[PDB]
């Protein structure tokens, strides 16, 4: 409980806490000592305590600037030491800030060194901002450094310089190197997962020792590009605390040869001197990439001496290797083996609360206008990677800029501040740029979340109640089925008509037991298979590995029946081991086309027919349809589905949504010529009467006849 | 609609036209008196115009009534150094 609550102060000093006698009591500090007050980030400063019994016990008085510049907002609790090597300062260097003296012109470092410092004792830190009154303005300086070290009091006798030039204030925000945990959002499961990985072999390296083990030190996170590998890299970094350095593959790979060597050595040996440190690598692909494409020597060498350089490293020794990569396959195989990289880590796309928490981290600073909606934002931006969302405010400013340039000249080299006050971004920009926007991750196949319950599907209790006794018991019962000896099963494949409700159902399943859903559709298998589409089936197993456990999913698996693409599947799917929580999902319309290996046990054998909906399914799905278009009051939906027999669930959808275009399109006309926003009887009428069947009643007497023959 | 706003040019009252000068000066560039107390201007204060792409040039500002508000009394050379 040494920690203590941070309270907003009325008094703008800036070498002054006041704190009652009772918060010394609680550390038995003793009057006359300056304290450490310790926050977040590895900030933290010291301030000479005075007695102010008016504050209650466990409050403090400390100004807004120690607080800013401490990197803490009010509230916060800050860890308070007592000041046992409190020193004087001897040599203290200080410049000042060009943008702080503007308007005001001279030396202001001799104003300032008597009234100030006037035998005032006030502790010093480095990087410390301190502000002072001088005539008609108040300066901010800064503390370039101090001896002797660490912080130390600035006394009368200590020797003030400042021979030198101002620093850029911003500068220091945009270096990037000041990023904590806070500016992250949607990766809780992926950070929490690097925190323990590369906290516990740093800060509590006893843990191993004591227990006996090597603790590990390949650590490779690889995700879709623009996902912030990099930004989560540095911000575990800088909340580690330890020492930091950075190796760009493009860097290295762009100097000539020998020159790599020297600097991977240079850069291996200085982190080993100062550990704990670690050591970050980007784009790990480019310099190591697979072999079987890349047979030039300058990457052979670079390679083979990052390798050596890896196995070199001593036994103990407090030091973190972690890689980026866009594609966990690319990389040299070699490089994966035990002893090497082997803590591999998957980010994926972030879901809706993901999307939320970037759009609300970086539409921190912009003059976000009074109507926004950044939920429905995040509702409707699915497949959008930080660095996309980070495109779309930026657009939606520029946009925002478009309305608001013709009040202004762009001639003048000067705009005048009044038409600055009035910027601010709108819904509608948002909504335009966003119509203006250009995702790219979804179009390669990617790890994501869904959140599709049983409600969603319309029926088919029995095979709803089938799936859970197949899969959510070995995913949450796993101790039954060893007692048993029992294997669990993986391989599931659904046929049956199509738009039947199939991925809808996988995903339910995916999420019922929370896993990542991965999809494939056929066309993939088929761009894979011509060697066009750059992942292959390999990289997605090893993604559904790594990201276990997982539910993947395969449509159209009879378009691919080919064979070398079914070869490779079934090598892949052999070679999954059972107990680990995999699971794929096989879908076709046509199950006879399929090559009976698929269908040996140990793989996809479990085969569940899927019917077309029933009366009340169709009513139920109408009605899951019907959730936020307003309807006509008193309309019966019972008559529809009794009229629909034989139909499916992308035809009643389809029924929908014509209805919903006549009735938009009567909307228009009468507004034109909105009172009648919801939809009436006369355009379902219309779309019952443009009524039709999607499946001849052949196709269902053949899928009748197929499922009664697998039944016998 | 909007996205072209940045490429139109706003409007305003010191931009002047371009015709063919009586006199032959060079230097000096004859204006009509409403246009001076429009902008205020007076006699014997040297003019920066700028043309186009940056060009510049100072002239010398003259009282010519008899000249449509807004036209410049600029010849060949000085049509060629803007
Ligand atoms: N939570 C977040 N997730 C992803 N990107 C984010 C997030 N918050 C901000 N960003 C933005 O995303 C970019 C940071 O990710 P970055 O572009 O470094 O990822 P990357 O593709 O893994 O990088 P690298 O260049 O190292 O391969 C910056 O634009 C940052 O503003
Ligand atoms: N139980 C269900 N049976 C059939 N369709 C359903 C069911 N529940 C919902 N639907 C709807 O079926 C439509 C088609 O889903 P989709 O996954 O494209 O089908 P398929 O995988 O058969 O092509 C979706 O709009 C979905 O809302």
């Amino acid at each position: 409980d040494n920690m203590l609550l941070v309270d907003d102060a009325i008094n703008d000093d800036n070498s002054v806490i006041a704190i009652n006698s009772n918060t010394m009591d609680k550390l038995e500090l003793f009057r006359g000592d300056t304290v450490l007050v310790k926050g977040k980030k590895r900030k933290d400063t010291v301030l000479i305590v005075l007695i102010d019994d008016e504050l209650e016990d466990g409050a403090c008085r400390i100004n807004r600037v120690v607080r800013n510049n401490l990197r803490i907002r009010l509230g916060d609790l800050v860890t308070i030491h007592p000041c046992p090597d409190i020193k004087y300062a001897t040599r203290i260097s200080v410049l000042p800030i060009a943008d702080t003296i503007e308007g005001i012109t001279g030396n202001l470092f001799d104003v300032f060194l008597k009234p100030y410092f006037v035998e005032a004792y006030r502790p010093v830190r480095k990087g410390d901002h301190f502000v002072v009154r001088g005539g008609m303005r108040q300066v901010e300086f800064k503390v370039v450094d101090v001896e002797p070290e660490e912080y130390a009091v600035v006394a009368q006798d200590t020797i003030i310089h400042w021979e030198g030039e101002p620093i850029n204030r911003e500068d220091e925000e945009n270096n990037m190197n000041e990023v904590g945990y806070d500016d992250i959002g949607g990766c809780r499961k992926q950070m929490a997962q690097i925190r323990e990985m590369v906290e516990l072999p740093l800060r509590h390296p006893q843990l191993f020792k004591a227990i006996g083990i090597k603790p590990p030190r390949g650590v490779l996170m690889y995700g879709p590009p623009g996902t912030g590998k990099t930004l989560m890299a540095r911000a575990v970094a800088n909340e580690t605390g330890a020492f930091f350095f950075l190796i760009n593959g493009p860097e290295v790979m762009s100097k000539m040869a020998g020159e790599s060597e020297s600097n991977l050595r240079k850069a291996f040996e200085e982190a080993e001197k100062n550990a704990p440190a670690i050591i970050f690598i980007d784009e790990i692909d480019s310099i190591a990439p697979k072999r079987d494409k890349t047979n030039g020597e300058v990457e052979r060498r670079v390679v083979s001496q990052l390798l050596t350089l890896m196995d070199g490293m001593k036994a103990r020794s407090n030091v973190v290797v972690i890689a980026a990569t866009n594609r966990p396959n690319s990389i040299d195989p070699a490089l994966r083996r035990f002893g090497r990289f082997d803590r591999e880590v998957d980010i994926g796309i972030p879901d809706a609360t993901g999307r939320l928490e970037v759009l609300r981290i970086h539409t921190k600073n912009m003059k976000l206008a009074d109507d926004v909606d950044l939920e429905a934002l995040a509702a409707e931006t699915h497949g959008y990677v930080g660095a996309d969302i980070a495109s779309l405010c930026s657009e939606a400013a520029m946009q925002q800029i478009r309305e608001k340039m013709d009040l202004i000249d762009l001639d003048e080299d000067e705009i005048d501040a009044e038409v600055l006050d009035s910027l601010g971004v709108t819904m509608d920009n948002f909504r335009f740029a966003l119509g203006n926007s250009n995702p790219s991750a979804l179009r390669e196949t990617v790890v994501e979340s869904v959140n599709v319950t049983w409600d969603d599907v319309g029926g088919l209790d029995e095979i709803k109640e089938e799936l859970k006794e197949t899969v959510e018991y070995p995913v949450l019962h796993p101790d039954q089925y060893t007692k048993f000896g029992l294997s669990p099963s993986k391989g599931v494949l659904f046929y049956g008509p199509p738009g039947t409700g199939k991925t809808l159902l996988a995903k339910a399943v995916a999420t019922e037991v929370s896993a990542n859903f991965i999809s494939v559709k056929g066309p993939e298998l088929l761009s894979m298979w011509y060697g066009e589409s750059e992942s292959n089936i390999r990289d997605i197993f090893d993604k559904a590995r790594a990201a276990a456990p997982t539910v993947v999913f395969l449509d159209e698996l009879d378009s691919i029946a080919s064979d070398r693409v079914v070869n490779q599947l079934l090598t892949e799917m052999d070679g999954m081991n059972a107990k680990k929580n995999v699971f794929v999902i096989g879908a076709t319309n046509r199950p006879d086309q399929i090559d009976p290996a698929i269908l040996r046990p140990g793989r996809l054998d479990q085969l569940i027919y899927v019917p077309l909906p029933d009366e009340n399914a169709r009513l139920s799905i109408l009605n899951a349809q019907l959730r936020k278009t307003p309807l006509e009051p008193g309309l019966e939906l019972t008559a529809i589905a009794k009229a629909t027999q034989g139909f499916s669930g992308a035809d009643l959808l389809y029924i929908v949504q014509r209805a919903a275009k006549y009735a938009i399109k009567d909307s228009i006309e009468a507004h034109r010529q909105d009172p009648v926003p919801y939809i009436t009887k006369e355009h379902f009428a219309e779309a019952m009467k443009t009524a039709k069947r999607s499946v001849s009643d052949a196709e269902l007497r053949r899928y009748e006849a197929y499922s009664q023959q697998m039944k016998a | 609609k909007t996205a072209t706003a940045i490429l139109r040019r706003k409007k305003k009252d010191n931009m002047l036209l371009v015709d063919d000068a009586i006199n032959d000066d060079n230097s000096v560039i004859a204006i009509n008196s409403n246009t001076m107390d429009k902008l205020e201007l007076f006699r014997g204060d040297t003019v920066l115009v700028k043309g186009k792409k940056r060009k510049d040039t100072v002239l010398i500002v003259l009282i010519d009534d008899e000249l449509e508000d807004g036209a410049c009394r600029i010849n060949r050379v000085v049509r060629n150094n803007l």
